[PDB]
RNA sequence: CUAUCAACUUUCGACGGCUGGGUAUUGGCCAGCCGUGGUGACAACGGGUAAGGGUUAGGGCUCGGAGAAGG
RNA sequence: UAAAUACUGAUACAGGGCUCUUUCGGGUCUUGUAAUUGGAAUGAGUACAAUUUAAAUCCCUUAACGAGGAACAAUUGGAGG
């Protein structure tokens, strides 16, 4: 239909996504979230069951960052959408601090090993960063945006 | 060749030793109340690495299991031996915990030259002597004429001769090794026959906790008097 | 090229010197643990000879690399207490 | 009991948890993450191979077979960092846990009243 | 009502997991067989005379003075002028140092290779307690590292990102802990003159850093209200989080950053926040331990003769004064001694309670040292010489400069 | 599981007891002598062939007859 | 299951590009080009070693090479001029 395909288009367009295989990924894993919650919902109000786990369920995305810290309802998580989780994408992260030029920049940076998160380099775009390890997204030392040697081009023409 | 599984869960192995576990050779005491010598150096203790590094230290005489010299590598030592390595200068004893499992307890000369254990049965032998046999499967000839069926004797082990016992006493303190209530230091408060078969020993810790253990399970370590130590 | 030795334990029954070795080469290429059976010599006061490495993992990202370090009494206990691949290894 | 043993060291206990440095939980230049309970099995390894340091092979084919059919028969899934539990049997001890753990001055005042005649009538 | 109500259910479960003379431990008593096959504490804080104090309250030409180290002989200072001056204290049986060496940042130089040491103003500075190793660390994205005898620069460490804010080492070893701007803290080997780990995990920039005998660090981050214990081995951290709480009630500020922070010893620390929050911080607890409000008291209130310009000042609209927070702040190492300095003009010092587990007063010190108190270092003769450093703006920023104050050093003992 | 299975065993003794033989030993296990049994509508017997136990939050884990071409 | 086959500028020149209900009619305002040039980034592959291991391999470390289309050569279907 041409509103799923609009719907993918925009999606893949606004975050710089390679097919509708990612998306339809996202919207299968905020599907489970979404179902987890609508059956905690099912159940009344200060039932055992739905305190802990929805607690557990809130905690969960406020902790990998996708749900905001103010907003933190049951409801609010069937609010829940899919440019939240490709917005907490690597990819869209690097592009928004600002590392690279555009978000296809961003991916060709991520993939050919030049950021890293935290200690470790990461060669796949679509590592999923938490909120608290959202701040520690930088050039590797490794990369010549970094530092260590001047690199491949560099080399050929300082030769 | 039984499965690390199939060990029993009173010697331990972790995920490591692969998922085969060494099998006791027949000796003094059984099979399934048994830690054999190999679990007993590089499983427990880690003085050893592998099967070779074990049998290294065995075959040379280093390690001394009851005072003498055990060469073989699946050599039985489940219950009280004094394990003596003289290279270390340590003696090791077995004794249980609260829980159900081996424990060991390093000690010097002193206390490793005696073995508290518990009298099997009295009878008369050929040459109409009376014999002694413990749970070590030692028979000691012409014994004290007062120790009977479950009492336990303090072996001289450089001899091997009586020097102690302690009778079996409704008010003696002691230790369980058998049943669904393994490995509990408490006290004999009361004893019921049930002739027939099968008797039973109601017995309570030190804090006031009440259970039935059969008297082949029980085994008596001392009144207070904890002739060995048991560990602080 | 730096090193620190954690968990050292004495075996005197089995007469070897037992170290876990953490060493670090950052910006070398790996260690070459016969160059590291040269080096764990003077570090603890021994023949090379006597020397044997295994174990050694290098961690992720280069730097560190964690072997395993036994120094015999003698080279003789060596051959009569080592095993035949890790004899082929060292060389003798 | 999984959800409710994580609502008493978070919030209840008053006790710091070790988090670990950020990059450390990252198992293959981010094609997963470590969870809290797949972190705390790697140190089991791992401290298991300073005791008598003999190198593991690093699984096998049997136990690879045992363990990746394990989330053939599981609905869990890891998002994140974290671990996303489904709301099956497992949230139903969290209901099975919570049953079995629930289980003279007046007389003055009216003689007080009693006494002045009246204040006044309807305004 | 619902997060009480799960307090309860969880308050039930731990008294159900909660629902012994001849016990033992197999896998205890082998974690005992495998140990044994492989810092004292004082109490000094009425065994000294604040009030019988003695100051030299003396100052140079310099900028503005901004950290110390005490090599146990020497003192050095660090100017934004660009200067490190290593400098010889006294002893009584003249009261001001003579100095006998500095080294000047080169700025010209910036281009020119093989140059270890600074292009820019250092910003923080401390010795090894063998007095072999000096080691600085600035705004110009570098930290070096000397001999404190020549002062000679020998390297200089590039690791850093953004900038060297806080710098400190292990008690009686060369391992360096230095935490940066870019939220980051860089742990160096200094015997080999190499940097060996990283530790990221801070959410903003790392202000203060501190250590102990032990390979452990804390470390407070400015504006997400954190101080992080580090366990520097096994790579691992441990958050606490502030989220700190007849005069007016607006002028209750919240803990707004948390700037300065002072390990007393292995099991708890101190943190001061520029509101004015003094918080002692036990590792064994996720709260803290005991916090001190306005610990130095509020602003004054501006005046209306530069805060309106109005033929008549009016004093019907004025805002309400903010509590000057905590500038910088110390302590000795197992001692019960927590020294704390604003812009006041006074420097303070706080002491535990009995149990440790309270902050308690004992006085001013000074019984003015004007200005920003941007450093405090301590020494003890064998009677304790704390020297204290104050300009006229704070350390890493010229947000409040103040013609009040003096770019001194001042130095001043307790005898008893 | 079944009464479209009510009689079954004595049809290689079916139940005893005595005596021996043989077995590592007890035993109708086998041989001599005699006695009258034994089971069954509370489900024997016959028929159908589709041949679990322990470890307990859970899943997991553990254990489980005939032939060597034919007598 | 993860994701390569490219990222980013400047200049020159053209004046049209796109859309629709309603169509010899309406709507909207920056879009192109097989144009000319410039930057960097590099992993597939090649690969000295060391390491791993019974001996090898993989993994982790790793010096040196390794991108201009006419290539280090994206496919499968459908519709139309």
């Amino acid at each position: 239909e041409a509103a799923r395909l609009d719907s993918e288009l925009k999606l893949v367009g606004e975050y710089g996504l390679r097919n509708k295989r990612e998306v339809w990924r996202v919207l299968l894993t905020l599907s489970k979230i979404r179902r987890a919650a609508r059956i905690l919902l099912t159940l009344d109000e200060k039932d055992p069951k739905r305190l802990f786990e929805g607690n557990a369920l809130i905690r969960r995305l406020v902790r990998i960052g996708v749900l905001d810290e103010s907003r933190m309802k049951l409801d609010y998580v069937l609010a829940l959408k899919a440019e939240d989780f490709l917005e907490r994408r690597l990819q869209t992260l690097v592009y928004k601090l600002g590392l690279a030029k555009s978000i296809h920049h961003a991916r060709v940076l991520i993939r050919q090993r030049h950021i890293r998160v935290g200690k470790q380099i990461v060669n796949v775009p679509s590592f999923m960063v938490r909120l608290d390890s959202q701040k520690h997204i930088d050039f590797a030392l490794t990369s010549p945006f970094g530092g260590g040697r001047p690199g491949r081009v560099r080399r050929k023409k300082a030769k | 060749h039984q499965k690390r599984l199939s060990a029993p869960s009173h010697w331990l192995l972790d995920k490591l030793s692969g998922a085969y576990a060494p099998r006791p050779s027949t000796g003094p005491h059984k099979l399934r109340d048994c830690m054999p010598l190999i679990v007993f150096v590089r499983n427990r203790l880690k003085y050893a690495l592998n099967y070779r590094e074990t049998k290294a230290i065995m075959m040379q005489r280093l390690v001394k299991v009851d005072g003498k010299v055990r060469t073989d590598i699946t050599y039985p030592a489940g219950f009280m031996d004094v394990i003596t390595i003289e290279k270390t200068g340590e003696n090791f004893r077995l004794i249980y915990d609260t829980k159900g499992r081996f424990t060991v307890h390093r000690i010097t000369d002193e206390e490793a030259k005696y073995k508290l254990g518990k009298v099997k049965r009295v009878q008369l032998g050929r040459g109409g002597v009376p014999f002694l046999v413990t749970h070590d499967a030692r028979t000691i000839r012409y014994p004290d004429p007062l120790i009977k069926v479950n009492d336990t004797v303090k072996i001289d082990l450089e001899t091997g001769k009586i020097t102690d016992f302690i009778k079996f006493d409704t008010g003696a303190l002691a230790m369980i090794t058998g049943g669904r209530n393994m490995g509990r230091v408490g006290v004999i408060t009361h004893r019921e026959r049930h002739d027939g078969g099968f008797g039973i020993v109601h017995l309570k810790d030190a804090l006031d906790n009440t259970f039935a253990t059969r008297e082949s399970n029980v085994f008596v370590i001392g009144s207070e008097k904890p002739w060995i130590s048991l560990p602080k | 090229v730096t090193l620190r030795t954690r968990k050292f334990i004495r075996n005197p029954l089995l007469s070897r010197k037992q170290m876990v070795v953490d060493i670090l080469h950052p910006g070398r290429p790996n260690i070459s643990k016969d160059e590291l059976r040269e080096k764990l010599a003077t570090m603890y006061k021994a023949q090379k000879d006597q020397v044997s490495v295994f174990g050694l993992r290098t961690q992720y990202g280069g730097g560190k690399t964690t072997g395993f370090a036994l120094i015999y009494d003698s080279p003789e206990a060596l051959k009569k207490f080592e095993p035949r691949y890790r004899l082929v290894r060292a060389g003798l | 009991s999984a959800t409710l043993d994580e609502f008493i060291a978070d919030e209840v206990s008053t006790a710091p948890i070790a988090e670990p440095s950020i990059g450390t939980n990252i198992v293959k230049r981010g094609r997963g993450l470590k969870t809290a309970a797949e972190r705390r099995m790697e140190e089991e390894r791992r401290e298991y191979e300073e005791t008598n340091f003999v190198r593991l092979p690093k699984e096998s084919k049997k136990e690879r077979a045992k363990r990746a059919r394990m989330e053939g028969r599981s609905g869990r899934m890891n998002f994140g960092g974290e671990e996303f539990r489904e709301l099956g049997e497992g949230a139903e001890r969290i209901s099975r846990l919570t049953k079995a753990k629930s289980s003279g001055e007046r007389y003055q005042k009216r003689l007080k009243v009693l006494e002045s005649g009246r204040g006044t009538r309807g305004k | 009502t619902a997060a009480e109500k799960r307090l309860r259910l969880a308050q039930r479960y731990l008294e159900k997991t909660r629902k012994d003379e001849y016990a033992f431990d197999a896998e205890e008593i082998d974690r005992d067989l495998l140990a044994e096959r492989l810092k004292v504490y004082r109490r000094l804080a009425s065994e000294l005379a604040f009030d019988k104090a003695t100051y030299t309250q003396f100052r140079w030409n310099s900028g503005t003075v901004t950290s110390v180290a005490v090599c146990p002989p020497y003192a050095y200072t660090t100017t934004k002028d660009g200067y490190l001056t290593k400098w010889k204290l006294q002893d009584l049986p003249k009261k001001r140092p003579e100095r006998i060496c500095f080294a000047k940042a080169d700025a010209r130089k910036a281009n020119d290779k093989t140059y270890q040491g600074h292009l820019k103003a250092p910003l923080v500075v401390k010795a090894s307690q063998d007095g072999k190793f000096v080691v600085t660390g600035g705004a110009d994205k570098r930290l070096v590292v000397y001999n404190a005898a020549d002062l000679k620069p020998i390297k200089a460490f590039t690791q850093h990102r953004d900038a060297v804010t806080g710098l400190a080492f292990r008690r009686g070893t060369n391992q360096l802990y230095s935490c940066s701007k870019d939220r980051t803290v860089k742990v160096w080997s200094l015997d080999e003159l190499a940097y060996v780990e990283t530790l990221f995990g801070h959410q903003d920039e790392i202000l203060d850093i501190d250590a102990l005998g032990q390979e452990r660090c804390v470390s407070v981050g400015a504006r997400d209200r954190t101080a992080r214990y580090w366990k520097v081995p096994e790579e691992s951290q441990l958050v606490f989080r502030g989220g700190g709480e007849g005069m007016d009630p607006a002028s209750a500020a919240h803990e707004g950053s948390m700037d300065r922070v002072a390990m007393i010893d292995d099991d708890m620390f101190v943190t001061g926040s520029d509101n004015g929050d003094l918080a002692l911080w036990s590792i064994q607890r996720k709260k803290p331990l005991h916090v001190i409000a306005r610990a130095h008291g509020l602003e004054p209130p501006i005046k209306l003769e530069d805060y309106s310009a109005d033929e008549i000042p009016d004093p019907s609209i004025i805002p309400a004064p903010q509590p000057r927070g905590i500038t910088a702040l110390r302590t000795l190492p197992y001692s019960d001694l927590i020294f704390s300095g604003s812009w006041d003009g006074c420097i303070r010092v706080w002491r535990l309670s009995e149990d440790k587990r309270k902050l308690e007063a004992v006085g001013i010190l000074g019984v003015l040292v004007r200005g920003i108190v941007n450093d405090i270092a301590l020494f003890e003769r064998g009677g304790l010489c704390v020297v204290v450093v104050t300009g006229k703006e704070m350390r890493f920023g010229r947000w409040k400069y103040m013609k009040e104050g003096r770019c001194g050093a001042v130095i001043f003992e307790v005898p008893k």
